RNA sequence: UGGAGCAUGUGGUUUAAUUCGAAGCAACGCGAAGAACCUUACCUGGCCUUGACAUGCUGAGAACUUUCCAGAGAUGGAUUGGUGCCUUCGGGAACUCAGACACAGGUGCUGCAUGGCUGUCGUCAGCUCGUGUCGUGAGAUGUUGGGUUAAGUCCCGUAACGAGCGCAACCCUUGUCCUUAGUUACCAGCACCUCGGGUGGGCACUCUAAGGAGACUGCCGGUGACAAACCGGAGGAAGGUGGGGAUGACGUCAAGUCAUCAUGGCCCUUACGGCCAGGGCUACACACGUGCUACAAUGGUCGGUACAAAGGGUUGCCAAGCCGCGAGGUGGAGCUAAUCCCAUAAAACCGAUCGUAGUCCGGAUCGCAGUCUGCAACUCGACUGCGUGAAGUCGGAAUCGCUAGUAAUCGUGAAUCAGAAU
């Protein structure tokens, strides 16, 4: 499945401290409490560290992103 | 260990009316369907005689004239070495390898058409210069040391 | 394989005979469960031999098959309406209550099974009244009682298969009607489920 | 008259109490038309400690019956409709 | 656990706490006649309106005993029940035949 | 007349025998024998009783069988060929046993046992 | 089985937090017959001082609305209204939460003082008992012998005589026979028809049987002690044996859970009563329980045949779909199914041109990108269009394993009432 039926990402309990960060300068991250905290494709250039429980990860958000969840920055299996 | 086995083959057909080729639909219907097998089962009967002059059964009746061994090789031991017992058996026993051995050894030839493949050596049963009449006399040859194996210690 | 489920038919009948839809086959199989556990942990007196939960026209039908009518029916039915309130609220539908008689009660499986394990808490020998489980309950009526007793029996690792045979019980049967009542209890140490094979006549 | 009930022994002994019981009152009820066994196959597991070999097997049914009052005036099929039930039949009727 | 059956059984009311704004706003979702300006009002529907609104987090067991396998589409009961139920008679219609 | 009810069955049928005197005319499924059957080897196998009893010129035969598949009911034309005929007479009475065409067989797919795979075929082991 | 087509199926591999499980080709049918807000196998952000829940003493306000606010994240509280309730007009109550004593929580240990209606007999009629006898006794006889049988059904003999427990009969259980049988199927009587049957009539040239005589030691001839048996026989398109086992007939191998209901020598006890948990199980370095698919030839890439199709179906299945190469999301005839939604099908005819090959059978990391659950698919999903990136060679050492419908290649319709159980 997972076709492009559900197009835009308007989710008010997950919107209201990521889109509001345009007016405020970039000196701090967007702090995440899901394995699935996706945001809009209008907000490339931010920091989302994958919530799973004990330390945060290097996420290099660069200019070209379209597809899927954040299970690649902090991977599912982490090779312990 | 009494044998309660009862043999009774049905020998009658609405197409050929044969004897030992009428009820043979078992290995020519190769686990699938009869629709595709019907042109392969009785399609070879009129393909063995369609290349020669005589009828299909003419060279089909002479299969047990050069493909039936005159001995047996069932093993048995008494207190030394295993000795088999070879002797003139009943027709049925001797004439079982005089068709199926000639028939099943046709996959190592395989020319055009599946039905020709089945009929590949059915016309060979007359002169016996094929492969089915090569193991017939071979059986006899392996009985020199087994010649006296029947009464004493057997 | 278990028989009594085979003789749902040629020998015996059912307990929950109510019709609903196939989707509604579960909707009256809610409240067939809060009333049946009430007759055991409260009414050890006036012992129940069978619980039939029927749902006739507009209320219900549960017949508490007791062996003692004087305790339940007292002073023109003062305790009869007591079971009307403690049951029909937790059960979905209300019940009209009717009481029958099981005169000569010494031949049924549940009527005896609740009268064996209750004597085993009072430091009684586990082999004396079990002979007289059959000697005192076979004078009039039935034809024989086998009793398997495997279990606990005063010691720790006992696999003793007691063999209280006085008469005849066949156990592969459908015409020779088997009853089977394994009620459990807890004595001074250990669990006792009393194994019962009371067997009346055929036909 | 179309029905929905349990088994082979309580709907056939309740449509004995439909045909004759509404024929004596003046009109006519036709004969019982057969509608057979409901063939539904099940699977369980009956072992104490788990043994996928050790299954068992079950089945359950529902009978229907087609009766038809020819000239519809039989009130017995609706007045003595509770007479058709004894403990666990819930009768469906069809007046016509 | 005394509080495992007690902490999940209460979803009979909490998942259906609104249950009407959820029933009205799960039928228009299968209709594309809603406009592109209406790709945001169809997404102020149900969630932070407190999150006992997803039906994905509910599960059944037996009625008295508590077991998730053995449940068929005709009961509230389980597989260690059905051997102990009809043999005393708790299950209607369940006879043994061919 | 000869306007009678016979039957012929193999693999769950309930048949129609619309038979009378004629000349060996054979028919099935509101059609003839050479309409649904043909280009297959079981055609003259039912002529083997029809040649045994010389009835290929003295009866007009309409026996219908349905169900199963294509050729699994080859034996059902075989089933009731003389079931419409030993009702007519006992002329071929003690001469038909050698044919052997009536036995409604139970070497079939009966109840399917659990634990095994199939009819009496068993799973794989050592 | 085979240098090998590198699945947690346990033993060899990769942590900075790790809880118990078999002891053989009975070692992936070893607690429980399912870890979706952790009040779980101490990472735990984190906080207890009465309490969701089990609990007594006490309450404003019964209650809820507690939508929304910090929340990129339970809830207290703004909580917008309500004062609720029986009235000898005294008094009383439940609860979002809330304060003091005690607690529920084992969410480690452990089948060796605690399992009951079995995880291993080939389907052996074999394992025992009461009384009697013999022996100083432990014992033995019964249960041995002669014959016969799948079989203590047996039969004949015998210091034993009985019995506990059988296929039979009570356990896959009615073409075979059937009174009566089809209110709306359709067309044997028929007219008809679009020869798909609109529609009477179809109970007779019939449409899915509830349940009921059913199959035998029955007879004849010999063999056998004639006796249990063992061979030969009818009827007549069927006449001799066709155990279909969850309280095994019962007898069997220190060994799986102080764990689904249970049940002990130590433990947490401001805690595994707090919970919104700041992420830390496959380096391939291989064996192996190996158990479809083929060996290029019956050759290599399609949209098509005489043609599956009924039920569950009051928060469901989701037509002929307009969308189509192939996608049947706005439609909706079957909406309580003798309709139908997956509604399309069935290895065949003589299947194209060139006739028999590790390749014109081959695509793993690079499917980007596409108006469908719905407040939640920003470098990974079916969506099979085949440009591309392979390895299939008579199966030998020796080993799973077949005496008859058997060794043997076309799919599952349905929910705690929202359609990927190899």
């Amino acid at each position: 499945p997972r076709s492009l039926k559900k197009g835009p990402f308007i989710d008010l309990h997950l919107l209201k401290k990521v889109e509001v960060a345009v007016e405020k300068n970039d000196r701090k991250p967007i702090k995440t409490w899901s394995r699935r905290s996706m945001i809009l494709p209008h907000m490339v250039g931010l920091t989302i560290a994958v919530h799973n429980g004990r330390q945060h990860v290097p996420v290099l958000v660069n200019e070209d992103m379209v597809g899927h969840k954040l299970g690649e920055f902090a991977a599912t299996r982490t090779y312990r | 260990r009494r044998r309660v086995a009862a043999k009774r083959e049905v020998l009658a057909d609405p197409k050929y009316g044969s004897q030992i080729l009428a009820k043979f639909m078992n290995h020519v219907m190769e686990s699938g369907k009869k629709a595709v097998a019907e042109r392969i089962v009785y399609g070879a009967l009129d393909k063995v005689k369609e290349r020669g002059k005589a009828d299909p059964l003419e060279t089909f009746e002479k299969a047990l004239d050069a493909i039936a061994p005159l001995v047996e090789v069932k093993s048995r031991r008494v207190g030394g070495a295993t000795y088999q017992v070879p002797v003139e058996v009943r027709p049925s026993r001797r004439n079982a390898l005089a068709m199926r051995w000639l028939v099943d050894f046709a996959r190592k030839r395989g020319e055009k058409s599946m039905a020709l493949r089945l009929a590949g050596e059915l016309l060979d049963a007359a002169e016996g210069k094929g492969a089915a009449v090569k193991k017939r006399e071979d059986v006899h040859r392996m009985a020199e040391a087994n010649k006296a194996f029947s009464h004493y210690r057997f | 394989v278990h028989p009594n489920g085979i003789r749902l038919g040629i020998v015996k009948e059912h307990t929950s005979v109510w019709y609903a839809d196939r989707k509604n086959y579960a909707d009256y199989l809610f409240a067939d469960l809060k009333v049946r556990e009430y007759l055991q942990d409260k009414l050890k007196s006036a012992s129940v031999s069978r619980i039939d939960i029927h749902r006739p026209a507009q209320t219900a039908r549960i017949t508490i098959h007791t062996a003692r009518p004087g305790i339940v029916i007292g002073k023109k039915g003062e305790d009869v309406e007591k079971l009307r309130q403690d049951l029909t609220k937790q059960m979905g539908v209300p019940v009209h209550i009717n009481i029958e008689e099981i005169r000569k009660p010494e031949l049924d499986a549940m009527l005896v099974a609740q009268s064996v394990a209750q004597q085993l808490e009072r430091r009684v020998m586990f082999r004396r009244a079990m002979k007289r489980a059959v000697q005192n309950a076979m004078r009039i009526g039935a034809k024989g009682i086998k009793i398997q007793v495997s279990g606990r029996l005063g010691g720790a690792e006992i696999a003793r298969t007691e063999w209280y045979r006085e008469g005849r019980v066949p156990l592969h049967t459908l015409r020779a009607d088997i009853d089977y009542a394994t009620y459990e209890a807890h004595t001074t140490y250990g669990v006792i489920g009393v194994k019962v094979w009371i067997f009346k006549g055929e036909v | 008259i179309r029905l929905k009930a349990f088994d082979h022994r309580l709907i056939d002994q309740s449509t004995q109490e439909i045909v004759e019981t509404a024929k004596r009152t003046g009109a006519q009820v036709r004969g019982p038309i057969p509608l057979p066994t409901r063939k539904e196959r099940f699977t369980v597991l009956i072992s104490p400690h788990v043994n996928k070999d050790a299954r068992d097997q079950y089945e359950i049914r529902t009978h229907k019956r087609v009766l038809d009052i020819v000239q519809p005036t039989d009130k017995t099929v609706d007045a003595l409709m509770k007479l058709d039930l004894a403990a666990g039949v819930e009768v469906q009727i069809s007046l016509g | 656990k005394e509080s495992m059956k007690n902490r999940e059984l209460k979803r009979q009311l909490t998942v259906a706490k609104y249950a009407k704004k959820r029933a009205e706003l799960k039928a228009i979702i299968a209709n594309p006649n809603s406009s592109a300006e209406e790709r945001w009002n169809a997404q102020v529907a149900l969630q932070k309106q407190p999150r006992d609104a997803s039906a994905s987090r509910l599960r059944n067991r037996c009625r008295l005993t508590g077991r998730p396998h053995g449940f068929y589409r005709k009961f509230g009961l389980s597989r260690n029940k059905l051997r102990e139920a009809a043999m005393r008679g708790d299950v209607p219609g369940l006879v043994k035949a061919s | 007349a000869t306007q009678n009810y016979g039957t012929g069955r193999r693999k769950t049928a309930t048949a129609r025998v619309f038979l009378r005197p004629g000349t060996g005319k054979i028919s099935i499924n509101n059609r003839g024998l050479d309409q649904f059957f043909g280009r297959e080897t079981a055609r003259m196998v039912v002529r083997q009783p029809l040649e045994l009893t010389e009835t290929v010129e003295k009866f007009d035969i309409f026996v219908t069988v349905v169900g199963g598949g294509v050729s699994g009911q080859a034996g059902a034309i075989r089933h009731g060929i003389t079931r419409a005929l030993i009702e007519y007479d006992e002329t071929l009475r003690s001469s038909l046993r050698k044919a052997g065409y009536v036995t409604r067989d139970a070497r079939e797919v009966e109840r399917k046992k659990v634990g095994l795979r199939k009819a009496r075929k068993r799973p794989q082991y050592s």
